[PDB]
Order: structure tokens, then C-alpha cells, then sequence
């Protein structure tokens, strides 16, 4: 299509105005939702003119963190699959380490290169990438602690630093992790510019408890 | 209580077979256009 | 001819805010050589330097300015290589790679002398590859290969004097020794958190096209802003701004509760207004400034001047603070409050300790420490001290020291080591 | 032959370094001077293999890169460790023995005529390392090392080749190369002396003086005493930092435009402070000392009275003593007395104007942090340091401190105590000297201990108590006018005569003093509560 004047929030928008809260069929987190689709998916629905006259770069990073068994990876895999984006590229906690002395970071290195193909032939109109870290807390530890004997441990988290934000540029990926302890993981990946929006998903209210029992029968 | 690596190496294995399978194409490749060359000239 | 940087140019429009005294050192260490008569630098019989690191804590700007020097000085494309890429898994490829940089360079100054143009390689996170050779890393030696392979090509037996490296890490302590000699990364370079003009600065920088494209409300006030982000760093305004405008822009569309209020009019007079600001700094925190809070909670309960000893005992305080301010063969001053418990001393510290308004303060008490051993107390005491010596100014508060030592009338029993730790200290 | 018939030394740019050279020429090449009938008349063997080594940067590259033309020798192979090795199976074992040919076909040609034929590995311990690692993989690293070891020991009679082989770290080597037969001298460089300083300041600064590029302000002798543990690659790069700073005054960068003022490019000349602005970026990585005790002493001296004087005189002698007699080849000295009188300054200064080649000072600051055993190695590091030199002085600061005195249980180290009781007994050496100077405020204790008997003698530090050299100290600080230090000591007369406070506190008590009241009501109100 091509809109001389009044153009569209987006030609194929991700969230698509015919949308509520009440679709996802996630019940009691409610202000949580808020926060999430504010910070994040705000800035891919206006105008690309205004957007570009502000010069604000969308945001790359979510961390969902808290107790086992409250509903993490059922928000993970909803916002996954009820967008208009690519297929995600899941990957499970250790599923990364390979055999030989140089294949675990080419698989990291795997992960972005339909991204950053498609970013450099089109550009802004690149459709969204998403890509999905489950557990992150297994690989990706303080550098310089006891523990992995093997020089694995530093080179992984390594390669990861490197290629989320580097001397080479690239807008349009989401990345999402989810975990039990936000207290191990490697302190330079929680700075503005990687992750940078997390939560804490806590034990249901009384009310929320209503939810969930509507939500389920 | 520790944790091992591993490498690979080519050996001549394609130290030969893989250069054989560039000059062994070609040559053979040569006699098949001598072939093409005189069947063309048979043709006419 | 080809004089690399550029004739007329400016610091001013490199785009960094802060660090204005180490691109002075940079651009006077390595770039005041190759912009003068061949003859003359000849005559000088001198070599151009051939290395830069650049280090500090995560954040503060250090892959900016990498970026910028790569692609405003008129040179080569520079050659990018991420921290870990250079290894591969047949034997003799990781060594071959590292000599695969090299190549072009020296092609080019066999031939056209000492008229070549500067190449550029930049490493990205040196200290992942190039630790200390001598452990056992992997149980292959691979890296000890790699390492000797950078050493042997820097300087080694052949002059190549075109080529320039640049690096960037977060700890410098475990780059192996033989790279860090003259010769080899010469200058080196700490770059660290800003002061408040750099802040300043950088709130500058940031909004700038906001501000002529006429879409930024005229109640912000930038230096109150400047003002009131105390200890955050160049990576997290940035997150401010964003935020902010997040703010700012969720009004309109209003996300989640019904769409189609979108339309030309409420978009054509968008406006970040203060109020937004005020609410951003809500969302983003800083990382170091994380004591200051536990300062401020622990006069909670507030302050209330039921006699006049208390205004006494703040005056001296003030004068004290005000002493070690404006002194400087005093550069070391020890203080105590002792008195029943009870009586309020904490707070009264703290309260005095606020109002200085030093760059740097900080606090040790029980609570830190709580959980952890031995061993991991002392370092922690150590890593506080050492830290301290940094910013021109420093405060540093010590609770009930009674507490930190253990102490218990009974055997008598404690600990002695912490507390030869705090009297040496 | 084997020398050039043309050839001196002189012109070369290795300096500093002689006698190394003279130790590499009598063993290496000596026995290939003379016809080859002598040496099978004596009946001694050529030798073969070479090992250079030292800290990182001190010029091995350099004599490895100009002896190939320095001594009329065919153009040595150099290969760097890590090209040896290749993908293919088989392929650096061969590329092992792929060197030697040329060398071998020139024996079985020419027998004993055959010419030198050198080639020098650098990096050697790169591929040579241990060959028992273990590792359970591809066993090209070990296999190289039989391949060399097999070509160098079961030569089959090549008698005409000298390998060289260069390492910043021995002990990486594989032990199995260490052996009579294969690298059988081993030399080590280290860094230089002050003379060899001033010869690689001189070569550095040839091209610059020849061109009257430099000023004749410089002075060389002045620098080279100034930079202490500067080795050559850090005198190079000194250099060209001092010639950065004369160099930014014409083109001024960042700032403005490129002004170049085209005159002063003519008139371009470096000059002292650029040197000492240069000294001031530079810094060496070996340091030990020379430093801590000088600002130990930071607050200098003021001879308020004569003690001062009698006991500095007294350290006169014993360090004159120490010096001349050579049946005395030990000497304790214990330094005590009351708590802040100053006692520090005073073993630092007495140190610093003996001059010995050797000093350092222990102190608890820089044990600080340290675990027990690591404490107990640092000081026997330090101790067996010591004993190298053949002259030294050691001081040791706050003993009871060391030894973590707390009177309540008492509780102590032990270990410690009893370390540093066998050690300050502990004869140095054959001919070699040592002057200990310990410090301490507890005498008591340490009479408890029962540990006075390996001193050879006290000395003693009253502190101060008369209002004369309070006016002394006073003057010296300049804290008043005259009028000021004249009626501040009238008052202190009849406000408390008796007086004892010591050093320390009186410095404090001026300083607060100036900062806030100078008149009498702050300093003599402190002094006086103080005594
Ligand atoms: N808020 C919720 N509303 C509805 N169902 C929920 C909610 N929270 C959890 N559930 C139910 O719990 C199931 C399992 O939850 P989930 O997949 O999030 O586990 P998890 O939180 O990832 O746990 P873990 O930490 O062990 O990985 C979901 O399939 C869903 O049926
Ligand atoms: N002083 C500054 N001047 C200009 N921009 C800055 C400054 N500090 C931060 N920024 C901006 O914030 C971001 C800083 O991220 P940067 O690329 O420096 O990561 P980093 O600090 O190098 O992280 P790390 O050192 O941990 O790898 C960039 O977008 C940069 O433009
Ligand atoms: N002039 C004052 N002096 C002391 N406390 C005051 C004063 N004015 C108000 N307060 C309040 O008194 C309380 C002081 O409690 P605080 O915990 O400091 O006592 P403390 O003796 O330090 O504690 P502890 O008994 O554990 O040693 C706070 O609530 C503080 O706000
Ligand atoms: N004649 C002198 N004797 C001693 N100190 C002097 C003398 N003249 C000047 N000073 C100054 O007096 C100070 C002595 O302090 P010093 O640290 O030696 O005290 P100390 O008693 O060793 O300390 P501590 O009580 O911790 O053992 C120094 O600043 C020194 O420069
Ligand atoms: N006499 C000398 N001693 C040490 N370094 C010297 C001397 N003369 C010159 N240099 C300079 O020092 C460097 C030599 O260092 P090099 O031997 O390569 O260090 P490494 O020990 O790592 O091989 C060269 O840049 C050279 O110009």
C-alpha cells in the first residue's frame, strides 16, 4: 500500500487495535500486563515519521522472574504466538553447548543472522524478530566465580555481551528470559541496552484466585 | 571432577580426495569436450 | 594528501558528552604524529604508536567512542571482530585467523612505503581470549596458541608501523603481562562515571533534536534534571528519555483498554511535559548509587530539635565537613559518637553525612555483611576501602562497631582478624 | 668464515648489555675459529643449541634480529611458534623436517668445509611445551617434540648447526630439551644497569642530537639517573612521549583548525620539562621500592633540638661501621619509645641518607588482607631478597602490630613471633652484609616475649617538653605572625608549664587551629587539654 497523507499507526501492525486484555487468558496480573505492553510494545505502533523525529530506539530485552510454577512461560509463549511476527527460535536452558572446541558460541552466534539480513536489505520496514531464552539462569553466571573449571563459562556470556549491543547496530529484535534466581545472572547484562524491562510475578491475591478458577472452568 | 573438550583434523584423507575432485573433474571433464568437439565435427 | 583527520574538526562534533580531558590525551598520544611533514617525523626518528585500551564499568561510553573514531577519520573500513570468534575447530585454523588480519596491511607497505593509508582493526572484549597464559583453561591449549600468535605479530622480527588496534574490557587485571609493554597497547585509558556538568552534557546531547523539531514542552528545566540524577551513568539517561517519552505517548494511544484513538489531532501537539520526567525516574534506577538509599531510610523516623545540644553537635559536624573541604595537607579525618543506647546516634550520623553533598558516600553496617563468611567479610571490607579512593571526595560511614567484630561478654569471645583489619585501615 | 673480516661491535644497537656478549662469543663461535684440525686433536665436540631469555622487553628480538648480518652468517630461518602446525594429518611433523635439508645435503656434500648454517625458533616454548600434559586428544602436540628431539639428538653426525631458541618463561619448556647434547647454555638477560641506561639513552638520541633537533638544555647523565628501573623498550617509548609534548605546540589538536604554523616547523626543539611531563605519563612495571620510604617521610624533619641530632649521629655510625668492617656482617638495632613521638620518620631518614644500592621497609599496610601463610611467604620473599646485594638495609615498622598484639586475651600469632625470632638472627650469606632497624611502642611486651636478646642495641625517643622547641616547631610552620607565636608561648608559660605531648598531635593541633581560630582560645586550649 502507499498512503499519501493521514497514514496508519502500521500497514501490519503487531498488536492490531482489535485487542484487549481479556483475550490472553491469563487471569490476576493485571498492572503487570500494563507495564509490559507500555514500556515495550508502545513504540512500534505510532507513525514511523514521529517515531524517527524522536530518535528512540525500541526496546530489546524482557526478564520475567520469580517462584516456581505462576505462570511465566504461559506469558512467554501467549505473547509469542499472538502477534504478527516471525516464528520464534526457542531454545531450552543448556541446549546451547556443542562438543568441539569452537561450536558453542557459532550456535549463539546462529541465533541473529535472519535478523540482521533482513535489517540490512530492507531496513525499518523489517518485520519483528523474536527470540526466547527459557531458564536463562543455567549458562549465564557471574564471570569470574567458582565453578566451570572449563573455560566455558566466561566465553558464552562473552559472545552473548558482544552481539546484543555492539559497534554494529540492529532494531528489530525482542529478546525474552524467564527465571527462579535473577540473583546470579552476570551483572552486565542487566544494564539499559540489554534486558532492560523486568518483573517479578508473585503469588496470586484472593481476587486473582477468582480469576485463575473463572479462567479455568 | 573436571570436564574435557575435542578437535578435529582433516587428514590427507582430503588432503587428496577433495583436490582429486577438482583436477579429476576437470581432465575427465577435458576428454568429454574432445568427445563434444569431434561428434560436433562428425555432425556436420 | 590524505591527512587523516580531516583539516578542520572538533571535539564538539563527535557527539560524546563528559571526557573532555581524555580525548586530549588520546588525540595528542597517538594522532600528533600522522598529521605532519614525512620529512620532519623521518628526521625525529620516531615510530608511530600502534595500540589503545580503553576500560572501565559497564556503561560509561566506551564502545561509543571506538565506534566514532572508526568511522570519522578518513581511513580503511575497520576490521570488526567480536570476542570469541577467532577460535574454530580444526587444529592450526584459530592460529591462522589471528594472521589473516595482518595481511592487507603489509601488502600494502611493501609496496607504496611510508605513503599507505591507516588500517583500523578493532577488537571488541579483549580479556576473553587473551587471559594470562600459564593455567588450565580447556585442557586443549588453544588460547595460549592464540595469545603467542598476537604477540609474535605486533611487534615481531618485521616493521609494519600503518596499522592501529583498538580494545575495550571491563577488568584489565587478567590481559596476560607481555601485551601491555611499550610497544604493544601503550596508552591506556580509565574512563569512568560523570561528574554533573558531564551529566549536563549529556542530557544536552541526548535531546537534541527534540528540542528543534519543537516537540519538548518549555517547563523541563535541564540543569534541575542534571540536578536530581545523581549517580546514573551515560547508558542509563538515555533509558530516561525513553521512558519518558513512553510516558509521554501512552496518553494517546492508550494501549490495551480500546484502540482507534489514534488520530491527527492528538498526535499533531505531542509534548514531553516535566511532569513525565519526574514520573520516569520511578522506573529506572541507578546501579551504584544503591547506598545512598539505606542513607536516607535510616532517618526515616525524621528529625526533631527537642533541645539545643543537637544544633551544637550539628554545627560541628558541619564545621568539620567544612574543614576537610577546604583543607589540603589534611586529607585524612577520623571522627566517633559514642553515648547510651538508644540515644539516636545512627541517625544523627547519616544526617550530617547528607547534607555534604560529597560525590561519594558510603555505608558499612551489620545488615551488608549478614550470611556471609569469614573470608568473604574481610575482602567485602577491603573491596569498600579501596573503592574509596577514586573521587576527590569521599565520605564513609561505619556502624555499631561493636557488631562488626562479634562481640559477646561471655567468653569474652571475637573475632580477631576483622578487627586488625579495621585498625590497620 | 664464521666472522666477518670486517666488524667492531661499536656501531651495532645493542647497548648495555657486554658482557652477555662476550660470554655468547667465547662459547658459541670460539670453537669454529680456528682450522677444524685442531679441535679433533683436543678432542672436544662443537656445541649445539642456544637459550636467551628474560623479562618481557628487554632486547632479545634485537640480537636475534642483527646477528644474522652482524656476523657474516647465511640468512637465518626464523619461524614463530604457532606456524608450525597444520590442519593435515602428518603435515607439521614433515614441516619439522622440512628445515634441516639444505644444512644436510651441504654436510654430505662438503664434509667439514660445509659452511654455518642458523636457524632460530621464536617462541620456543609456544609448541615445546610439557610433553606429558595429557589431555586425550589429537597428539600433534607431542609428536613435534619427538620430531625435533629425534632430528637434534640422533643427528646421525650433522655437526654444523646451532639452533637459538628465545622465551620470556623458561619453566614452560618441555624438560626433556634441558639436557647436556641439546640447548646446553642457557643465558639470561636481565635488566640494566645505570650505565647501560645512559648507552641506550645515547643511541636513542643519536639521529635527534646529529640533526640539532634537541636542545642543548637536555642533559642526559640527569635523566638517566632519574628513570630507576626503566628497561630499554620504556626508555623508547619516553622518548617518543617527551617528543609528543614538543610536538603539540605547533599543531593544536581538537581545538581550532589545523594552524600550522610553517616557521616553527624549522625551529622544532625539545627541552626539559617535556621530559619531565613525559616521566610523569611513563611508568616502569617493576617499581619494588624507593618510593614508600620516601613518603614515609613526607613531613620531613624540623631539628627542634639536639636529640634529633645525637641519635641521627649515632646512625651515622653504625651505618659506617656496617660498611667497613668485614667481621660484622649482621647488625640489629631496635628503635622504641612512647607511642606518637615519631619514630617512623626517623629509621626512614637515617635509610635514606646511608645510599646503599639495597632498601626497602615492611610495614602492615601492604600486608593488609593477606592470609597466614601468605603472610608468612611474603615476608620470607621478601627476607631471602635480601640476602642478595652485597650491601642492605632492612627496616621493620610496628612489630607488635605484625605479630596482632590484642592484650585481652592476650591473643596473638604465634607462628609469626617465632619466624621473625629465627630470622633477625640469621647470618646473610658469604660476604655479604646486613643492617636491620626495627620499631616499636611496647617495649613491655616485647621484654615479655623474652625476645630482647637478639638486639644489639637500643635507642631510645623522648618525646618533646619544653616550650622552647614548641617555639621551634612553631616557627618552622609558619602558623603566625611573630607577635602571635611570641604571646601564645608568654600565655602557655603560667597556663601549664609541665608539658609533654610528643610530634604528631602539636602538627594536628596547629593545622585545626589555622582552619579555624589561630587566635590562642583553639591552639593553646587543645595543647592544653592534650597534655
Ligand atoms: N495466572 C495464571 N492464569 C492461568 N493459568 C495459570 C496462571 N499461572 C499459572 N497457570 C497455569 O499453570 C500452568 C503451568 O505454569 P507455567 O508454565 O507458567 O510454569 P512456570 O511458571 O514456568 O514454572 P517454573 O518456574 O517451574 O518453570 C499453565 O499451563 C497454566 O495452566
Ligand atoms: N558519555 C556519553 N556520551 C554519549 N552517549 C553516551 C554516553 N554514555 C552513554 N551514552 C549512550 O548510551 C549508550 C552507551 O552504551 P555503550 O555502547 O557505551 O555500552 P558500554 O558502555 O560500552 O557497555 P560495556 O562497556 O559494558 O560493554 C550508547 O547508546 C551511547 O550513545
Ligand atoms: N535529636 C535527635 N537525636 C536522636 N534521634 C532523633 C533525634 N530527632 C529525631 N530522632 C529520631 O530518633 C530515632 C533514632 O533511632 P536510632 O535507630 O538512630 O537509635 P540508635 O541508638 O542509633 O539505635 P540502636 O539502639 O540500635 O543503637 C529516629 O527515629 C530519629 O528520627
Ligand atoms: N625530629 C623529628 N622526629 C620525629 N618526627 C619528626 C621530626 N621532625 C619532623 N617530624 C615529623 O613528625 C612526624 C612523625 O610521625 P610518625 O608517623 O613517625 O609517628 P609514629 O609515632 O611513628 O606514629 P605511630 O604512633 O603510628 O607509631 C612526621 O610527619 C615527621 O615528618
Ligand atoms: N639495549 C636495549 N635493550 C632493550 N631494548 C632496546 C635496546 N635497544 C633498543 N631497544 C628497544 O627495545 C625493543 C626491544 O624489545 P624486544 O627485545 O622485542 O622485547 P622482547 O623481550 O619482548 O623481545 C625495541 O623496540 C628496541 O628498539
Amino acid at each position: 500500500l502507499k498512503s499519501s497523507n493521514s497514514l496508519r499507526p502500521r500497514s501490519n501492525a503487531v498488536i492490531r487495535p482489535d485487542f484487549k486484555f481479556e483475550d490472553l487468558g491469563v487471569g490476576g496480573l493485571d498492572k503487570e500486563f500494563t507495564k509490559i505492553f507500555r514500556r515495550a510494545f508502545a513504540s512500534r505502533i505510532f507513525p514511523p515519521s514521529v517515531i524517527e523525529k524522536l530518535g528512540i530506539s525500541h526496546v530489546k530485552g524482557l526478564l520475567l522472574y520469580g517462584p516456581p510454577g505462576t505462570g511465566k512461560t504461559l506469558i512467554a509463549r501467549k505473547i509469542g504466538t499472538m502477534l504478527n511476527a516471525k516464528e520464534p527460535k526457542i531454545v531450552n536452558g543448556p541446549e546451547i553447548l556443542s562438543k568441539y572446541v569452537g561450536s558453542s558460541e557459532e550456535n549463539i552466534r546462529n541465533l541473529f543472522k535472519d535478523a540482521e539480513a533482513e535489517y540490512r536489505a530492507k531496513g525499518e520496514e523489517s518485520s519483528l524478530h523474536i527470540i526466547i531464552f527459557d531458564e536463562l539462569d543455567s549458562v549465564f553466571k557471574q564471570r569470574g566465580s567458582r565453578g566451570d573449571g572449563t573455560g566455558v563459562g566466561d566465553n558464552v556470556v562473552n559472545q552473548l555481551l558482544a552481539k546484543m549491543d555492539g559497534v554494529d547496530q540492529l532494531n528489530n529484535i525482542l529478546v525474552i528470559g524467564m527465571t527462579n534466581r535473577k540473583d546470579l545472572i552476570d551483572s552486565a547484562l542487566l544494564r539499559p541496552g540489554r534486558f532492560e524491562v523486568q518483573v517479578e510475578i508473585h503469588l496470586p491475591d484472593e481476587k486473582g484466585r477468582l480469576q485463575i478458577f473463572d479462567i479455568q472452568t | 571432577g573436571q570436564q574435557i573438550f575435542s578437535q578435529a583434523l582433516l587428514n590427507a584423507n582430503r588432503r587428496g580426495e577433495a583436490k582429486t575432485a577438482l583436477a579429476e573433474v576437470q581432465a575427465r571433464h577435458q576428454e568429454l569436450l574432445k568427445l563434444e568437439k569431434s561428434m560436433a565435427e562428425l555432425t556436420q | 594528501s590524505n591527512a587523516v583527520i580531516r583539516p578542520d574538526f572538533k571535539f564538539e562534533d563527535l557527539g560524546v558528552g563528559g571526557l573532555d580531558k581524555e580525548f586530549t590525551k588520546i588525540f595528542r598520544r597517538a594522532f600528533a604524529s600522522r598529521i605532519f611533514p614525512p620529512s620532519v617525523i623521518e628526521k625525529l626518528g620516531i615510530s608511530h604508536v600502534k595500540g589503545l585500551l580503553l576500560y572501565g564499568p559497564p556503561g560509561t561510553g566506551k564502545t561509543l567512542i571506538a565506534r566514532k573514531i572508526g568511522t570519522m577519520l578518513n581511513a580503511k573500513e575497520p576490521k570488526i571482530v567480536n570476542g570469541p570468534e577467532i577460535l574454530s575447530k580444526y587444529v592450526g585454523s584459530s592460529e591462522e585467523n589471528i594472521r589473516n588480519l595482518f595481511k592487507d596491511a603489509e601488502a600494502e607497505y611493501r609496496a607504496k612505503g611510508e605513503e599507505s593509508s591507516l588500517h583500523i582493526i578493532i577488537f571488541d572484549e579483549l580479556d576473553s581470549v587473551f587471559k594470562q597464559r600459564g593455567s588450565r583453561g580447556d585442557g586443549t591449549g588453544v588460547g595460549d596458541n592464540v595469545v603467542n600468535q598476537l604477540l609474535a605479530k605486533m611487534d615481531g622480527v618485521d616493521q609494519l608501523n600503518n596499522i592501529l588496534v583498538i580494545g575495550m574490557t571491563n577488568r584489565k587485571d587478567l590481559i596476560d603481562s607481555a601485551l601491555l609493554r611499550p610497544g604493544r597497547f601503550e596508552v591506556q585509558v580509565e574512563i569512568h562515571l560523570p561528574d554533573e556538568k558531564g551529566r549536563l552534557q549529556i542530557f544536552d546531547i541526548q535531546t537534541k533534536k527534540m528540542r528543534e523539531n519543537n516537540m519538548m514542552s518549555d517547563d523541563v528545566n535541564l540543569a534541575e534534571l542534571a540536578a536530581l540524577t545523581k549517580n546514573f551513568s551515560g547508558a542509563e539517561i538515555e533509558g530516561l528519555v525513553k521512558s519518558a517519552s513512553s510516558f509521554a505517548i501512552n496518553k494517546t494511544v492508550n494501549i490495551g483498554k480500546g484502540a482507534t484513538k489514534l488520530n491527527t489531532k492528538d498526535i499533531a501537539k505531542l509534548k514531553v511535559t516535566r511532569e513525565d520526567f519526574l514520573n520516569a525516574l520511578n522506573d529506572v534506577t541507578p546501579a551504584f548509587g544503591i547506598s545512598e538509599e539505606d542513607l536516607k531510610t535510616c532517618v526515616e523516623g525524621g528529625m526533631m530539635l527537642y533541645s539545643e545540644r543537637v544544633n551544637s553537635i550539628l554545627k560541628n559536624g558541619a564545621r568539620y565537613v567544612r574543614q576537610v573541604r577546604e583543607s589540603d595537607k589534611s586529607r585524612l579525618v577520623s571522627l566517633l559518637i559514642h553515648g547510651p543506647a538508644g540515644s539516636g546516634k545512627t541517625a544523627l550520623a547519616a544526617e550530617i553525612a547528607l547534607k555534604s553533598g560529597f560525590p561519594f558516600i558510603r555505608l558499612i553496617s551489620p545488615n551488608e555483611l549478614s550470611g556471609m563468611s569469614e573470608s568473604a567479610k574481610i575482602a567485602y571490607i577491603d573491596n569498600t576501602f579501596r573503592d574509596a579512593y577514586k573521587s576527590p571526595l569521599n565520605i564513609l560511614v561505619i556502624d555499631s562497631l561493636e557488631t562488626l567484630v562479634d562481640w559477646v561478654p561471655i567468653g569474652p569471645r571475637f573475632s580477631n582478624n576483622i578487627l586488625q583489619m579495621l585498625k590497620v585501615a | 668464515a664464521v666472522i666477518r673480516p670486517d666488524f667492531k661491535f661499536e656501531d651495532l644497537g645493542v647497548g648495555g648489555l657486554d658482557k652477555e656478549f662476550t660470554k655468547i662469543f667465547r662459547r658459541a663461535f670460539a670453537s669454529r675459529i680456528f682450522p677444524p684440525s685442531v679441535i679433533e686433536k683436543l678432542g672436544i665436540s662443537h656445541v649445539k643449541g642456544l637459550l636467551l631469555y628474560g623479562p618481557p622487553g628487554t632486547g632479545k628480538t634485537l640480537i636475534a634480529r642483527k646477528i644474522g648480518t652482524m656476523l657474516n652468517a647465511k640468512e637465518p630461518k626464523i619461524v614463530n611458534g604457532p606456524e608450525i602446525l597444520s590442519k593435515y594429518v602428518g603435515s607439521s611433523e614433515e614441516n619439522i623436517r622440512n628445515l634441516f635439508k639444505d644444512a644436510e645435503a651441504e654436510y654430505r656434500a662438503k664434509g667439514e668445509e660445509s659452511s654455518l648454517h642458523i636457524i632460530i625458533f621464536d617462541e620456543l616454548d609456544s609448541v615445546f611445551k610439557q610433553r606429558g600434559s595429557r589431555g586425550d586428544g589429537t597428539g600433534v602436540g607431542d609428536n613435534v617434540v619427538n620430531q625435533l628431539l629425534a632430528k637434534m639428538d640422533g643427528v646421525d653426525q650433522l655437526n654444523n648447526i646451532l639452533v637459538i631458541g628465545m622465551t620470556n618463561r623458561k619453566d614452560l619448556i618441555d624438560s626433556a630439551l634441558l639436557r647436556p647434547g641439546r640447548f646446553e647454555v642457557q643465558v639470561e638477560i636481565h635488566l640494566p644497569d645505570e650505565k647501560g641506561r645512559l648507552q641506550i639513552f645515547d643511541i636513542q638520541t643519536k639521529k635527534m642530537r646529529e640533526n640539532n633537533m634537541m636542545s642543548d638544555d637536555v642533559n642526559l647523565a640527569e635523566l638517566a639517573a632519574l628513570t630507576k628501573n626503566f628497561s630499554g623498550a620504556e626508555i623508547e617509548g619516553l622518548v617518543k612521549s617527551a617528543s609528543s609534548f614538543a610536538i603539540n605546540k605547533t599543531v593544536n589538536i581538537g581545538k581550532g583548525a589545523t594552524k600550522l604554523n610553517t616557521k616553527d616547523i624549522a625551529k622544532l626543539k625539545v627541552t626539559r620539562e617535556d621530559f619531565l611531563n613525559a616521566l610523569n605519563d611513563v611508568t616502569p612495571a617493576f617499581g619494588i621500592s624507593e618510593e614508600d620510604l620516601k613518603t614515609c617521610v613526607e613531613g620531613g624533619m624540623m631539628l627542634y633540638s639536639e636529640r634529633v641530632n645525637s641519635i641521627l649521629k649515632n646512625g651515622a655510625r653504625y651505618v659506617r661501621q656496617v660498611r667497613e668492617s668485614d667481621k660484622s656482617r649482621l647488625v640489629s638495632l631496635l628503635i622504641h619509645g612512647p607511642a606518637g613521638s615519631g619514630k617512623t620518620a626517623l629509621a626512614a631518614e637515617i635509610a635514606l641518607k646511608s645510599g646503599f644500592p639495597f632498601i626497602r621497609l615492611i610495614s602492615p599496610n601492604e600486608l593488609s588482607g593477606m592470609s597466614e601463610s601468605a603472610k608468612i611467604a611474603y615476608i620470607d620473599n621478601t627476607f631471602r631478597d635480601a640476602y642478595k646485594s652485597p650491601l642492605n638495609i632492612l627496616v621493620i615498622d610496628s612489630l607488635e602490630t605484625l605479630v596482632d598484639w590484642v592484650p585481652i586475651g592476650p591473643r596473638f600469632s604465634n607462628n609469626i613471633l617465632q619466624m621473625l625470632k629465627v630470622a633477625l638472627k640469621r647470618k646473610p650469606p658469604q660476604d655479604r652484609r646486613l643492617l636491620i632497624m626495627t620499631t616499636t611502642s611496647a617495649y613491655s611486651v616485647l621484654q615479655q616475649m623474652d625476645i630482647l636478646s637478639c638486639f644489639d642495641n637500643e635507642i631510645a625517643v623522648p618525646n618533646m617538653t619544653n616550650l622552647d622547641e614548641l617555639n621551634n616547631v612553631m616557627i618552622e610552620s609558619n602558623f603566625l605572625d611573630d607577635a602571635g607565636r611570641v604571646k601564645v608561648i608568654n600565655e602557655l608559660s603560667r597556663s601549664c608549664p609541665n608539658f609533654n605531648v610528643g610530634i604528631k598531635k602539636t602538627l594536628t593541633n596547629i593545622e585545626t587551629a589555622r582552619h579555624d581560630e589561630d587566635p590562642v582560645n583553639e591552639l593553646v586550649e587543645l595543647m592544653t587539654q592534650s597534655a
